[PDB]
């Protein structure tokens, strides 16, 4: 159905340990496809996913030098940010920045993406008319005028609404095998006794993709959101996707209990129940 | 593909 | 303003004693990015752990990925032991 690209830039200062790091990593849904760490050995754009690997040595030179020239421009940003909030040289400090483009089941633009975070806090942000800027406060206002006299979300547009969707549309065809495949959850309820007259009930979801899932329990076919206990979404490691649902019942309650899976690989919702 | 920072802050 | 991890010790294949498997570490919604994460096999650290490269999610907080190869069996306890800046003590989680 539904796709996007997205690049995840971080960059982090350490006073008295050189010169901030710097790593990008791009993703296509939830499959990382490249990487670059300037901490690496011989820093380098490098493949992560096998169907990255056909691209040509235009394309790794080219990113390299990107990554290069974008680890030198987030230091001086790093410098910069400690003038705006007036802040000392001792620490350290995290710029982030997130950039891509969604697009649905015709590969038409949904949506583009820049922003950044300052120690993890919103900074800027261009907004969906990919025209004009959310500043977060006094020292974001400042890149807002800086970025305003310069028509830098011009620039944005550009390469959002061109660059980022034909990429994601090629990258999408070459990876056809798994990017445009559903993997359902395998799933499965257990039950263990916490004292006598408690049990908890468990709701298993393994190996699914994409991450994306809805795992809920019900009693007496009401939701239990408040009383279940959701872990995160975690990755198996193997490309797939893991997440469970708890509660804790009253013993001989538990058929009054049912599990709810939702996910893109399921052509309907699953109902599990504990199966003694 | 990631293109070049346009501008720094 | 520091968010701590959230961590989660599990393997990547229902365990089967005796079968090869994956024995992951997921720590996530932490900021800043510096962590430190081991995997420790009946208190002891297992050496040549990999992980995954750093990134974030939608509310700027980070994920990383620790794991190693291991075949469980009934006597052998996994844990992970997790440093952050907002931990005074080092967090260990117990493979269940």
């Amino acid at each position: 159905g539904s796709h996007s690209m997205r690049y995840f830039h971080t960059s982090v200062s350490r006073p008295g340990r050189g010169e901030p790091r710097f790593i990008s990593v791009g993703y296509v849904d939830d499959t990382q496809f490249v990487r670059f760490d300037s901490d690496a050995a011989s820093p380098r754009t490098e493949p992560r996913a096998p169907w990255i690997e056909q691209e040509g040595p235009e394309y790794w030179d080219r990113e390299t030098q990107i990554s290069k020239t974008n680890t030198q421009t987030y230091r001086e940003d790093l410098r910069t940010l400690l003038r705006y909030y007036n802040q000392s040289e001792a620490g350290s400090h995290t710029i982030q920045r997130m950039s891509g483009c969604d697009v649905g089941p015709d590969g038409r633009l949904l949506r583009g993406y820049n922003q950044f975070a300052y120690d993890g806090k919103d900074y800027i942000a261009l907004n969906e008319d990919l025209s004009s800027w959310t500043a977060a406060d006094t020292a974001a206002q400042i890149t807002q005028r800086k970025w305003e006299a310069a028509r830098v979300a011009e620039q944005d547009r550009a390469y959002l609404e061109g660059t980022c969707v034909e990429w994601l549309r090629r990258y999408l065809e070459n990876g056809k095998e798994t990017l445009q495949r559903a993997d359902p959850p395998k799933t499965h309820v257990t039950h263990h006794p916490i004292s006598d007259h408690e049990a908890t009930l468990r709701c298993w979801a393994l190996g699914f993709y994409p991450a994306e899932i809805t795992l809920t329990w019900q009693r007496d076919g009401e939701d239990q959101t408040q009383d279940t206990e959701l872990v995160e979404t975690r990755p198996a490691g193997d490309r797939t996707f893991q997440k469970w649902a708890a509660v804790v019942v009253p013993s001989g309650e538990e058929q009054r209990y049912t599990c709810h899976v939702q996910h893109e690989g399921l052509p309907k919702p699953l109902t599990l129940r504990w199966e003694p | 593909f990631e293109d070049l920072r346009v501008s720094s802050f | 303003i520091q968010r701590t991890p959230k961590i989660q010790v599990y393997s990547r294949h229902p365990a089967e004693n005796g079968k090869s498997n994956f024995l992951n570490c997921y720590v996530s919604g932490f900021h800043p990015s510096d962590i430190e994460v081991d995997l420790l096999k009946n208190g002891e650290r297992i050496e040549k752990v990999e992980h995954s490269d750093l990134s974030f999610s939608k509310d700027w907080s980070f994920y990383l990925l620790y794991y190693t190869e291991f075949t469980p069996t009934e006597k052998d306890e996994y844990a992970c032991r997790v440093n952050h800046v907002t931990l005074s003590q080092p967090k260990i989680v117990k493979w269940d």
